[PDB]
């Protein structure tokens, strides 16, 4: 849901009609295939919450 | 509000239940269908009084 | 989560 945006130093996702920056994760994103095809794509981390919990 | 046009089309697709990655994976093909369909309008209007 | 129970 919503749009990727950057403040220059960082990347966030927000809903479309009211600015509310959230960290980008495997919760608020979905994957579709490898990087090569998409025009205008950029590199960043996308966080994945489960890792530190399996490491508990 | 300005937005890049290929992102506006991802919202239009999302309004008809097609998941937005289906645009980007096919962006050049969709652009060429639209560009071709516009050409057919000119020929249709030029010929068909 | 099924493969992660290797932890
Ligand atoms: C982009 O957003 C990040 C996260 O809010 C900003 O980083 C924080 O900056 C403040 C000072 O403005 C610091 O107190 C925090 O410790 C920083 N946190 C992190 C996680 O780095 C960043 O400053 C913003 N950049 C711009 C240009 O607005
Ligand atoms: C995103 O990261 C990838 C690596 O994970 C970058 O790909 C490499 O980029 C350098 C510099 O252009 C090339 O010399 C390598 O041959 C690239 N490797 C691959 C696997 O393609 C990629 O350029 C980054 N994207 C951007 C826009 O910076
Ligand atoms: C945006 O368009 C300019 C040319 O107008 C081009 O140089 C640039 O690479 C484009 N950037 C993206 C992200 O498509």
């Amino acid at each position: 849901e919503g749009v990727f945006v950057s403040n220059g130093t960082h990347w966030f996702v927000t809903q479309r009609n009211f600015y509310e920056p959230q960290i980008i994760t495997t919760d608020n994103t979905f994957v579709s295939g490898n990087c090569d095809v998409v025009i205008g794509i950029v590199n960043n981390t996308v966080y994945d919450p489960l890792q530190p919990e399996l490491d508990s | 509000l300005q937005i890049p046009f290929a992102m506006q089309m991802a919202y239009r697709f999302n309004g008809i239940g097609v998941t937005q990655n289906v645009l980007y994976e096919n962006q050049k093909l969709i652009a060429n269908q639209f560009n071709s369909a516009i050409g057919k309008i000119q020929d249709s209007l030029s010929s068909t009084a």
